[PDB]
Parts: structure tokens; C-alpha cells; sequence
């Protein structure tokens, strides 16, 4: 078998399998729901929408956004997400791989307790496992030491990384994130 | 000399020639007891707020 990578760094929402240059395709995790008395008749009411699907839907839809601050604001909600990346876009049943999920650092337990709980329990999954970012960045752009600055649609972030070691200490995390800037920009 | 058909016709006419009377008669009586319902068009309401904040 195969070995299959969720990003949940925040924006759209990025998943492959090991060894693919990049990934199949990509998610804003725009969660919304309607607005309005629902008046065709003949319309099927779903009550909840994500994706791309959303993104056109938008404008009777209104906005929920489960992240804030990088800290993953409604669990079932993103349950949702979660299952419909994997069924529609990745057509993936929860033994197939390992899965591989990706982390703000220094941030609250409670988001890899309940992560956790949720894809053994609610999927059933071979292999499990979370990651942070910088690490990723380093293997990447491949140079063993370093520091990176990334500040994504999520809390924003400086880790110095010496060459195979952390010094968590040193770390700065930061909720400067563009999505704040934007609603300055108003 | 009288009173007469062609005077009570007349009348009757007039009567039924007479918009605004029975109009007036009918909306505006009517017009008072026109509501009373928990609408579920504000059942929409509720929901949406549910969902607003
Ligand atoms: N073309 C672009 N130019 C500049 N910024 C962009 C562009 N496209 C997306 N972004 C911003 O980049 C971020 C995308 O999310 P991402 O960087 O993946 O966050 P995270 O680090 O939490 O994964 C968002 O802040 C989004 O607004």
C-alpha cells in the first residue's frame, strides 16, 4: 500500500500521496451555510457547504471559518470538511494509508487530543501522525539548520531549527495572519 | 305623485353603482383583524441568528 498526507495548514486545505510532486487539488476550508427561506421547491435543502462548491454557491451562503488563529474553532464542522475532502475529491476510505496531519506549534493540546481521537475513532486509519511546520520547511527547502518565517493564512511563526534539533524556547508565534490584515484593509 | 319602481330602481342602482361604500365596507372592516402567528418566516429569523454570531 500507499501513504497519504493531509495539510491542515490554514487557506485551502492541501492532500496528497507520498511521492506526488504536489497535491491533487486544494480547499479553502470555507465552511457556510444558507441565509434564506429555501423557495424553490424543487431544490434538494442541503444545509451546510464547503469547498469550491461554496466558493461558487457563496452568495445566499453565509460564512463560518473553523479555524481562527490557526486554532481549529468547531470539530464537527471540520469532520464534515474532513470527509468530504477525503470522499469526493480523493475517493479514500480511512485503512488506506497513513495519514500524516500538520500543526501550528506551541498551540493548546486540546487540538491534538481531540485530532486524534477523531480520525482513529470517527475514521479508522492505519497510522497517525502530526507534524510541525518548520520541520517540513527545513526538508524542503533542504538545508538542516535554519529559521523560517511563515505566516499563512494562520498564526505566524518564527522557529530558529538547528540541524536535527529543536529549541522550542526560542520559538515566537505570532496571530498577525493576512485574514486580520484584510479586515483591517476595510 | 309617489314612490315608486323607477324611483327604488333608481335607488338600487345607485347602490350598486356605489364603490366606495362597500369596498370600504369590506377592506377596511377586514383590515383590522389581520394577524396572529409565531411565523416560521421568522422561524428563519431564530435559525439565521442561531447561525449569526
Ligand atoms: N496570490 C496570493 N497572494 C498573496 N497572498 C495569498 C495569495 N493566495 C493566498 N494568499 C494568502 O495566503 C494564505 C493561504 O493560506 P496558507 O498560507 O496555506 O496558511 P497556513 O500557513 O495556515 O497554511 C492566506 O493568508 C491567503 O490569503
Amino acid at each position: 500500500t500507499t501513504a497519504l498526507v493531509c495539510d491542515n495548514g490554514s487557506g485551502l486545505v492541501k492532500a496528497g500521496f507520498a511521492g506526488d510532486d504536489a497535491p491533487r487539488a486544494v480547499f479553502p476550508s470555507i465552511v457556510g451555510r444558507p441565509r434564506h427561506q429555501g423557495v424553490m421547491v424543487g431544490m434538494g435543502q442541503k444545509d451546510s457547504y464547503v469547498g469550491d462548491e461554496a466558493q461558487s454557491k457563496r452568495g445566499i451562503l453565509t460564512l463560518k471559518y473553523p479555524i481562527e488563529h490557526g486554532i481549529i474553532t468547531n470539530w464537527d464542522d471540520m469532520e464534515k470538511i474532513w470527509h468530504h475532502t477525503f470522499y469526493n475529491e480523493l475517493r479514500v476510505a480511512p485503512e488506506e494509508h497513513p495519514t500524516l496531519l500538520t500543526e501550528a506549534p506551541l498551540n493548546p493540546k486540546a487540538n491534538r487530543e481531540k485530532m486524534t481521537q477523531i480520525m482513529f475513532e470517527t475514521f479508522n486509519v492505519p497510522a497517525m501522525y502530526v507534524a510541525i511546520q518548520a520541520v517540513l520547511s527545513l526538508y524542503a527547502s533542504g538545508r538542516t539548520t535554519g529559521i523560517v518565517l511563515d505566516s499563512g493564512d494562520g498564526v505566524t511563526h518564527n522557529v530558529p531549527i538547528y540541524e536535527g534539533y529543536a529549541l522550542p524556547h526560542a520559538i515566537m508565534r505570532l496571530d498577525l495572519a493576512g485574514r486580520d490584515l484584510t479586515d483591517y484593509l476595510m | 305623485x309617489x314612490x315608486x319602481x323607477x324611483x327604488x330602481x333608481x335607488x338600487x342602482x345607485x347602490x350598486x353603482x356605489x364603490x366606495x361604500x362597500y369596498x370600504x365596507x369590506x377592506x377596511x372592516x377586514x383590515x383590522x383583524x389581520x394577524x396572529x402567528x409565531x411565523x416560521x418566516x421568522x422561524x428563519x429569523x431564530x435559525x439565521x441568528x442561531x447561525x449569526x454570531x
